[PDB]
């Protein structure tokens, strides 16, 4: 089993508030017989 | 085995600082600039305990 | 039998909350060729009961309004204001969680009448205890802040050796809680020698206790009570 | 299945006297003259987390 | 079960203005606590500003007749030259005193052996203990001694501690299933 | 176990007792007893009698017995509710707790020992009344009901 | 030394024999946080004052 | 304080307790309990045709 | 474990205890010997007031199994009794007896009334869980009332 690893954070989203994602995505959570999904947050939302 | 065996907390103020850290502190820009303060924290780490 | 067989149920819920319910557990027996060969009958216990909650249902405190406010004592100048519990917490309930009494600072009315009553003749310690002159510079801290002891020469009658403390002696001077059955502050100074060096010899092998002068009699028989 | 449950009491007790004759140490002493002399709750919420 | 996440309430209104500080401050409650694991909510609970104070910052009263400690704690100006630290942190009741003038206050400085616990906080929600908050070792100029008959050695306490006695209590719950 | 030094009550204690008395241990622990006793058994005097050679000992001496009548008539244990096989209550300030008899144990005596049989035998002073009113002979009197 | 040079007469407060905390000192070390690394001294708990 | 105050007092009981011991022994107090339960069964049978 | 570590263990704690019974006074009793102390005092009694509050376990819907909430900030734990396991102590088994049923759990405090009559008065609900399946009861007062300030 491979575990999943988070890509970076993308930037900060323009100001009508502010937001975060995470692809899940820089090791792929699935493949040979793929371990534990990555943590949460996959997206995070604040105040500018 | 968890051992715990004692107890540390830090005064909450009027810290008497190391001069390296006082030194590397004086020689801070009072201009941002990202490189001094990152090699700051290379040096020195970014918390206290 | 092999009794397991015919398994234990599950235990009912507790029939009730608290102050001892019971709870039982029948089997899933069915009769059957080897229920009568095996004897499940005959010695298989059909059903257990057993105690449970059996802790005594909880009290909760409850406390009174507070009264008036005190009229002032003028050395103090904080006046109190208390209220009463009109039942404790038992068995686990609420606490009270709550001041008794509080203080406030008043302005006092009267002068303090309050003053110092120094003795006649007996040192004064700087504690301010008066204590028997001859302990002054005898050669032991009897204030205890050394003040009898503090410019002094010849130490007059000091002890040929230093005799243990009698054991756990301090705990015959605490103050008890009869209300409460429980020891309290130190209210005896059975530290206190006044210069005499009277001495029980526990055993032949022990060293001689250094009596206080606040016990009269101390013996060391062993009594299987 | 076991349960053990012990207890070894050395200190009867201590009984700590009144507030009226406690002495505070210096640190906490130096917090409470900080303290905001108003409900500034982020400064006694620090205080009680310390 | 599902984790529901962490939300922030609103704002409440600004504290008055600490006028040693000319600052305000607002707290920022939890409407919805994250549970379950749910995400916990994220920034700051509380903010500042800066502010006009109405209300003026208050100073130390001085010690007047009292020896001062560099801190600022005052203490009995009998104290001085004890021999003892009786200012806590500073020892400033102690700076530049002569040997000639110290007096052998105690024979011995040795507390019961883990008394400044009893000096500790307690945080009743969490359990934990805390900071130290009471100086456990003001012995007030006093030689008080105290002979464990546990440890077989003699301890000094406090001149202020109402009790502290070394019987022993021993409690075994034993159980086989 | 009570009183003697860890080392020793500690190890009596951990004596689980299947063989009864391990005798060298409990000689041991007896040892440590004469070490460092506890108080078992006592005769109380009121504290007000040591209020004594003090700036207004008088005084307050008398104010502290009003004080001690005042405080028994508040605190006084005859107000809980009564402990279960026979737990003698005892009151520190907010809350009863019961003092168990030997042979009954747990957290406040409700499960009894196997031996102890003696079932609802029982009985406890209620508290005082408050006084009656002053009498002919302007004696006022107040009664308890072992209730 | 510059605090103790040239005094007339030293006052030795701390005459006993007393040993530091055992670690103490690396309690002064910062941290880096992101790597959970001691870094270069930032206070000097060698200080008694 | 001089004059009566219930509260003031009282801390004195609270802090000293009411009364202290004019006569006593001290001793050791040893208490055990053993409980013990065993339940045992056996069963075999035999049936041929 | 041993005879001899156990004995040893009981000699060393005469030498390294900890605090095992206290009796608490509130904090705030300490305030003293400062720049308006006597207002600090009752400002410390309303943040301890206000930080109950914000850590009472009331906060936390329940946990199964008897597992017990805590405030963690603003994150509630459930700690969970042996071998029990999970967000909220679902999986695994309990060990040992139990009694049965959902303990219920009291509601957070209502804001106390506005000193009507100079006296504030909060209720609670104990809807949370409500004691259920023969459970036992939560264990207090539904109300409180005090005096303002």
């Amino acid at each position: 089993p491979i575990d999943g690893k988070w890509n970076c954070w993308s930037n900060w989203s323009s100001c009508s508030g502010r937001r975060k994602t995470r692809q899940r995505q820089c090791n792929n959570p699935p493949p040979q017989n793929g371990g534990s999904p990555c943590s949460g947050p996959a997206s995070e939302t604040l105040d500018c | 085995s968890d051992l715990e065996v004692a107890h540390y907390k830090l005064k909450p103020r009027s810290l008497m600082l190391h001069y390296e850290f006082l030194q590397r502190v004086k020689r801070l820009p009072l201009e941002y600039s990202y490189g001094e303060y990152r090699d700051l924290f290379r040096d020195f780490g970014t918390h206290y305990i | 039998c092999f009794c397991d067989h015919y398994a234990w149920t599950q235990w009912t819920s507790c029939s009730k909350t608290c102050n001892s319910g019971t709870q039982s557990r029948h089997r899933q027996i069915v009769v059957d060729k080897y229920y009568q060969e095996n004897f499940c009958e005959q010695i298989c216990s059909k059903q257990e009961t057993r105690e449970c909650n059996w802790q005594r249902c909880p009290i909760n405190c409850l406390l009174g309004d507070f009264g008036p406010w005190s009229d002032c004592d003028p050395c103090i100048e904080k006046q109190s204001k208390v209220r009463s519990v009109l039942r404790p917490s038992q068995f686990g309930g609420q606490p009270c969680t709550a001041p008794l009494v509080a203080f406030q600072p008043c302005i006092p009315s009267k002068l303090c009448k309050i003053e110092e009553a120094d003795c006649k003749n007996k040192f004064r310690c700087d504690s301010g205890r008066c204590i028997a002159r001859k302990l002054e510079c005898n050669g032991e801290n009897d204030c205890g802040d050394n003040s009898d002891e503090r410019d002094c020469g010849r130490t007059k009658a000091v002890c040929t050796r230093k005799y243990n403390p009698i054991p756990s002696v301090q705990l015959m001077g605490n103050g008890f809680h009869f209300l409460a059955g429980e020891p309290r502050g130190e209210v005896l100074d059975n530290s206190f020698t006044g210069g005499i060096c009277k001495t029980v010899k526990s055993s032949r092998t022990s060293n001689p206790y250094r009596v206080p002068a606040n016990l009269e009699n101390v013996g060391f028989e062993v009594q299987t009570a | 299945q076991l349960l053990v449950v012990e207890n070894t009491v050395e200190v009867a007790q201590f009984i700590n006297n009144n507030p009226e004759f406690l002495q505070l140490a210096e640190p906490f002493w130096k917090e409470l003259s900080h303290l905001p002399s108003l409900y500034d709750y982020s400064a006694y919420r620090r205080l009680i987390d310390q | 079960s599902s984790p529901v996440n962490c939300q922030w309430d609103f704002y409440a209104p600004w504290s008055e203005c600490n006028g040693c500080t000319k600052t305000q401050t607002r707290r920022r409650s939890v409407a919805v606590y994250g549970q379950y694991g749910g995400q916990p909510c994220v920034g700051n609970a509380f903010e500042t500003q800066s502010c006009e104070p109405t209300r003026g910052c208050p100073t130390e009263e001085g010690c007047g007749e009292r020896f001062r400690c560099f801190s600022g704690q005052c203490i009995s100006k009998s104290l001085v030259c004890n021999g003892d630290s009786d200012c806590d942190e500073d020892s400033a009741d102690e700076d530049r005193c002569e040997d000639s003038e110290r007096r052998p206050s105690c024979d011995i400085d040795k507390p019961p052996p883990n008394i400044e616990l009893t000096g500790n906080g307690y945080n009743e929600l969490t359990g934990q203990f805390r900071n130290r908050v009471i100086n456990t070792k003001s012995f007030g100029g006093q030689c008080r001694k105290v002979f464990s008959g546990d440890g077989k050695d003699f301890y000094r306490l406090s001149g202020n501690v109402l009790s502290y006695t070394f019987q022993v209590k021993i409690n075994n719950d034993f159980n086989y299933e | 176990i009570r009183g003697g030094r860890s080392e020793y009550g500690a190890a009596l204690a951990w004596e689980k007792g299947s063989s009864g008395l391990e005798e060298k241990t409990f000689s041991e622990w007896l040892e440590s007893v004469k070490e460092n006793p506890a108080v078992i058994d006592f005769e109380l005097a009121p504290i007000v009698d040591l209020v004594r050679n003090i700036p207004c000992a008088v005084t307050k001496r008398n104010n502290l017995r009003k004080a001690l009548q005042e405080y028994a008539a508040k605190f006084d244990p005859c107000q809980c509710a009564p402990c279960p096989n026979n737990g003698r209550p005892t009151l520190s300030g907010t809350e009863c707790l019961c003092v168990c008899q030997s042979g009954t144990y747990g957290e406040n005596c409700e499960k009894q020992s196997p031996d102890y049989k003696s079932n609802a035998v029982d009985g406890q002073w209620g508290c005082w009344s408050s006084w009656s009113t002053c009498d002919a002979t302007y004696k006022r009197s107040r009664t308890r009901e072992c209730n | 030394q510059s605090d103790e040079a040239n005094c007339r007469r030293i006052y030795k407060k701390c005459q006993h024999e007393m040993d530091q905390y055992w670690g103490i000192g690396s309690l002064a070390s910062g941290i880096n946080l992101f790597t959970n690394s001691f870094e270069g001294p930032v206070l000097d708990h060698r200080y008694y004052a | 304080p001089l004059e009566y105050n219930s509260a003031l007092y009282s801390r004195i009981f609270d802090d000293f307790g009411t009364h202290y011991f004019t006569s006593g022994s001290l001793g050791g107090v040893y208490d055990l309990l053993y409980q013990f339960s065993s339940e045992e069964l056996k069963n075999s049978g035999l049936t041929e045709e | 474990g041993n005879k001899r570590r156990y004995s040893a263990w009981a000699e060393s704690v005469t030498n390294l205890p900890q605090v095992i019974k206290q009796k608490l006074t509130p904090l705030y009793e300490l305030v003293k010997e400062v720049p308006c102390a006597s207002v600090k005092k009752l400002y410390l009694k309303w943040a301890l007031e206000e930080y109950l509050d914000e850590f009472d376990p009331c906060h936390c819907r329940p946990c199964q199994n008897g597992g017990l909430a805590t405030v963690e900030g603003t994150h509630c734990l459930c700690h969970c009794k042996p071998y029990t396991f999970g967000a909220a102590c679902e999986q695994g088994v309990l060990v040992g007896n139990q009694a049965g049923g959902v303990d219920g759990g009291w509601s957070c405090w209502s804001s106390w009334s506005p000193c009507v009559q100079g006296k504030k008065t909060r209720s609670r609900e104990c809807n949370n869980p409500p004691p259920s399946g023969g459970g036992r009861s939560c264990v207090g007062e539904t109300t409180e009332s005090t005096q303002c300030e």
